[PDB]
């Protein structure tokens, strides 16, 4: 049913499959300790995972996969998908990362957790990169879907859907009035950022499943299982 | 078994 | 500059001539193999390959236009990626095996000699298999490799301009190959998505390399410490 | 750094 859909139908489906922007735990106290910082992030990410899972099942072609394949893809891409969400939300907040509408953080708070500020800078640069490119919402949901399907594909069906999203991405740029040259260039620019998102995920992951970051805050069972999938090995 | 299985089945 | 003045055919030509040679291993088909020996072989190979990569990078259009600090940064970030994409390129016509060197053709069975390398081996095999099904051309490979060098640590506007130039080059190649406009966009996307996998393999491979790890050389130790 | 000088040369 995914391959049969058109470009505008693809966009419409992805736009309406979008998860909500969840809030952090209220009562502020700007997270100055690494315990409170990790606490808020872990809690937030854990709640987002539930929405992400139901978001994935509403992505055209994902349901058509076996349950085993669905698990593998989500295991590989879950931090990537959280990150591209974060940088997308943080576009109109330069110099700051909008984890939640009630949780806006700068790089200074990134120093609260030992070794997290390196990745905050990368996230801020990615959000900044997206800003100057004037990344549209229709392109973002295309990029996020690509991350889900591509990051664990290494299967003719998946690549058939990946091509369909590519057709969709170009269709958006064509409508925006970009010339053919501006179309391949922008498409290339967007996909190269996915490599950086992968990089941030891997560097972030190896900290997250480290024994030090596992002991700072009691992690949920689900989040712990999503980490364990990457902890093979190090 | 994994929790991820259950949430995907639903 | 000059990289921005080059045509697509001149870009390809410049990249093809800048290609490093395929070095030989110090593998003796008697001998064991084992974790220590195999890691010794691959380290010695990569160490020697690094010297050629460094001089290859200088011949990449737009690279020497960058500062020395930025050149160092890009190579520190991308060196294992560049080694890996070179490896899977050599192994395209060798299904189920990895061609580290003409005298060193390994399968996943022997990749298990090193504890924790079999997973990365499988990913390398899958990537090479992916290149084989796509019928990756040499003109496309040298473009992808140059993209990896410039993009893996770009996080500046000059680099992006060279990236757009290499993008045009890839499209030019596919257009001469008879591919329709739709086929060009798709093939362009497929190739760049593989770079994400190559990034993944590098990261996973890197954290293994700077772990407990048998004697690494002086240059290779600095390339590793840049990620640690 | 070795990488620095090799690029220098
Ligand atoms: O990659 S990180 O910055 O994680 C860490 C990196 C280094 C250290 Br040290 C500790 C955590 C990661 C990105 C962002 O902040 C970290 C993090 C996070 C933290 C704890 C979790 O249980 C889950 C996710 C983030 C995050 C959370 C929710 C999002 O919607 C988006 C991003
Ligand atoms: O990503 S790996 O497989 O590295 C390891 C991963 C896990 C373990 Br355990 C040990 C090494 C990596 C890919 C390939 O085999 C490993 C490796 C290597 C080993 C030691 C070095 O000092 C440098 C490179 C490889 C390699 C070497 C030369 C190439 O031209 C291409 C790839």
């Amino acid at each position: 049913l995914a391959l049969s859909l058109t470009a505008d139908q693809m966009v419409s489906a992805l736009l309406d499959a979008e998860p909500p922007i969840l809030y952090s735990e209220y009562d502020p106290t700007r997270p100055f300790s690494e315990a409170s910082m990790m606490g808020l992030l872990t809690n937030l990410a854990d709640r987002e995972l539930v929405h992400m899972i139901n978001w994935a099942k509403r992505v055209p072609g994902f349901v058509d996969l076996t349950l085993h394949d669905q698990v593998h893809l989500l295991e590989c891409a879950w931090l990537e998908i959280l990150m591209i969400g974060l940088v997308w939300r943080s576009m109109e907040h330069p110099g700051k990362l909008l984890f939640a509408p009630n949780l806006l953080l700068d790089r200074n708070q990134g120093k609260c957790v030992e070794g997290m500020v390196e990745i905050f800078d990368m996230l801020l640069a990615t959000s900044s990169r997206f800003r100057m490119m004037n990344l549209q919402g229709e392109e973002f949901v295309c990029l996020k879907s690509i991350i889900l399907l591509n990051s664990g594909v290494y299967k003719d069906h998946i690549h058939r859907v990946l091509d369909k999203i590519t057709d969709t991405l170009i269709h958006l740029m064509a409508k925006a009035g970009l010339t053919l040259q501006q179309q391949h260039q922008r498409l290339a620019q967007l996909l190269l950022i996915l490599s950086h998102i992968r990089h941030m995920s891997n560097k972030g992951m190896e900290h997250l499943y480290s024994m030090k970051c596992k002991n700072v805050v009691p992690l949920s069972d689900l989040l712990l299982e999503m980490l364990d999938a990457h902890r093979l090995h190090a | 078994h994994k929790i991820l299985h259950r949430l995907l089945q639903d």
